[PDB]
């Protein structure tokens, strides 16, 4: 149907279709697809994982009866030991620490597995397995419908505006509807997100710039948004890609030197960005939810897919208007279909879990995309 | 000059090829 | 194998071509070339570095012994006297510092031996030596494999989304592969970097800008970083090129205003970057090594061939795919093989020692770069 | 006032490009060696001179 496909092409421009890994069906459902690994360091080989399990966790105990030649692995990270008893000279107690210590004095070394062929060939070894697996899913197609085109005394109205009232009236029933499914995929994106949480919530409670804590410049809030991003390269094979934040969270509350006002609207941005931050990143301002959050989080493609996401999106088209002449009032019927989920491997050890859920079930998903975090924010108002 | 491979190289460090049993 | 020609081409644009140089081989081994030597200023010729040694050491005790017209050195530099007795109004007793200052006062000149024609013909005189030394060594190749591509109940799924599925995958695992070469890579670059290290390691300690110490901007980190720049360029006739720091250490950290994010890419940066330092050289990010340090180094070519790097890479096709239906399971296999150094003869006085090493060996090259270093930093976690 | 002024072009010279087993490396590295090493005996030059300015 050109005329839908028109309308389509010409009103999802007004959606924040890149916050959202955007895949299209032609099914009552939609099939989606999507990436992940649980742990990132070294090969992934069974091999590998043996001969880790042969050497050590490096228990505290012994991370100094190791010598010069040895081989230690700890939180899956294989390292070789330089010079003798590595350690010994550190008075460092946490291990975690005491190895950060150790690699940068170089009393241990980060190892590399890489080796001839002929060492694999000859040990008849194991090859690495995957790091990440696809995911597939089907999620029902939901839809949204307006009755709002009125026309009767509104069709003289029309009329009299009949320059260019047909189209006028549709671009605008248009508009709204895709402004209630941006809020829609902003309503998904928000429970999906994992609540950021640093030693109990953004340093023991969420941020907090109201009046009686830190009526600042906005800084801290730049601050811990940024680390968000920090937390996506962290926990994940992505850096952000986009950020999204109520306007008296962010968007306004940010703009004392650490936003930028979209002063070029082609150049790293989409056109229905409000600007970009300080550190990059477009910047969609939600204005609609009381929450006054702040989310940051990954869209990502593998080709022409947008296989990586913590919500997707999925139209289903064969933007349908219509005119229904009841009584004296025509008035365009406006529908919007389309399938909008998260990746339910989320929430699933495997495919007898999988196959008990469902990617649009938000009751489920809820803080568990792992590709986004929220910050929670109080202000002062 | 002719009781060995000859497998000229084209660069140092280069190699040659031999047909060593399994033993 | 033109099919391994389209994958390596369509898959090494994902990894740190250019914190390493890039070089190339056709053999089980890699022939690397690089520049090193000992010094940084004026001559490096044995008639001049005798007549430094004719002149003077310059020992605070003969430094006024000095009158108008004679040459002294000091660190290889000569200097010229102007007027009588240098240094007699100079009361600083570190010649390192009375120097610098007479250089400032006139009371010294920096002296050029640029000279006539005839002084060389005449005398019929040596001629300068080189600076630089050119080695060469040969690394071997190494491999690396996966066995990631899993298909079976996949390969229904496969082709269930067989649209994308073909290519998709292959695509998918070589993205996974070129992960582990650019981490492969960056363990390299951390091994081989030189400690930064001022009055016993950057201001008598790694920096520290935990909780403990000063949480407070990252600014004291950037001031650091930025004289990683100035090591590199007093120690070596090349500026820094490039830098990569984990999230927290600077992605994130300088985000307070000594980084902008990527504001521009058509122009000066590599599409992996995550975007330059406010004194930027195009900004990396490995996210992987419990370190969150800083590496600041230089690559650089002579025409075509990157002669100079801490850390070389040179891969060897003949991204090679290959399957295995054993069952139902037509899984597909990726492997990669390259060699990896550094310059072996930046731990070997001579080619003694470096026929006896491996510039792949990152036990001994450990700490040895001096196109590199690698600063360990303490954050407020 | 426009001023006049003469001095002797004064000079430097190299022995650098070192060749013997070096020609032996050098042409192991001969896709790129003959350019390679004048261009890169420049850059040492260049530098020098460089410095002196």
């Amino acid at each position: 149907r050109p005329n839908l496909v028109a309308l389509t092409r010409a009103t999802t421009k007004l959606i924040y279709s890149d916050i959202v890994a955007t895949q299209r069906t032609n099914q009552p459902v939609a099939a989606f697809y999507g990436i992940k690994y649980l742990n990132g360091a070294t090969y992934a080989g069974e091999a590998g994982y043996v001969d880790r399990e042969q050497i050590t966790e490096l228990t505290e105990e012994s991370k100094l009866t190791l010598n010069k030649g040895d081989l230690f692995k700890y939180n899956n990270i294989v390292y070789k030991v330089l010079e003798d008893t590595p350690f010994a000279t550190i008075e460092e107690s946490d291990l975690e620490l005491a190895l950060q210590i150790a690699i940068v004095l170089l009393k241990v070394r980060l190892f590399s597995d890489a080796a001839s062929t002929s060492k694999f060939e000859s040990s008849d070894s194991e090859i690495a397995d995957a790091r990440f697996q696809i995911n597939k899913w089907q999620t029902a197609v939901k839809s949204r419908k307006l009755k709002t085109g009125i026309t009767v005394e509104l069709a003289q109205d029309l009329e009299a505006n009949g320059f260019d009232a047909p189209n006028f009236l549709e671009d605008l029933l248009a508009t709204e509807m895709a402004d209630e499914i941006n809020k829609d995929i902003l309503q998904s994106l928000i429970t999906v997100s994992k609540r950021y949480k640093v030693t109990g919530i953004t340093d023991s409670g969420f941020i907090d710039l109201s009046y009686a804590s830190a009526p600042e410049a906005g800084r801290s809030l730049y601050r811990m948004v940024c680390e968000m991003v920090s937390h996506i390269q962290k926990e994940s094979t992505y850096t952000a890609t986009f950020c999204v934040a109520s306007a008296r969270a962010a968007a306004i509350l940010a703009a004392s030197g650490w936003l930028k006002h979209k002063p070029e609207d082609d150049k790293y941005l989409s056109q229905n960005a409000y600007g970009f931050l300080a550190n990059g990143l477009p910047l969609y301002c939600d204005t609609n939810s009381p929450l006054d959050y702040v989310i940051v989080g990954v869209v990502e493609n593998i080709g022409e897919k947008e296989i990586v996401g913590s919500i997707f999106y999925a139209p289903y088209t064969e933007f349908k208007v219509v005119v229904d002449p009841e009584s004296l009032q025509p008035s365009i019927g406006l529908l919007v279909r389309y399938a909008l989920s998260a990746n339910p491997y989320t929430v699933a050890k495997d495919e007898k879990e999988a196959r008990i859920i469902d990617g649009g079930d938000m009751d489920k998903m809820a803080g568990r995309s792992d590709l986004s975090v929220l910050l929670g924010v109080k202000l002062p108002k | 000059f002719d009781i060995c491979g000859v497998q000229p190289m084209n660069s140092p460090t280069g190699q040659v090829f031999a047909l060593r049993a399994v033993y």
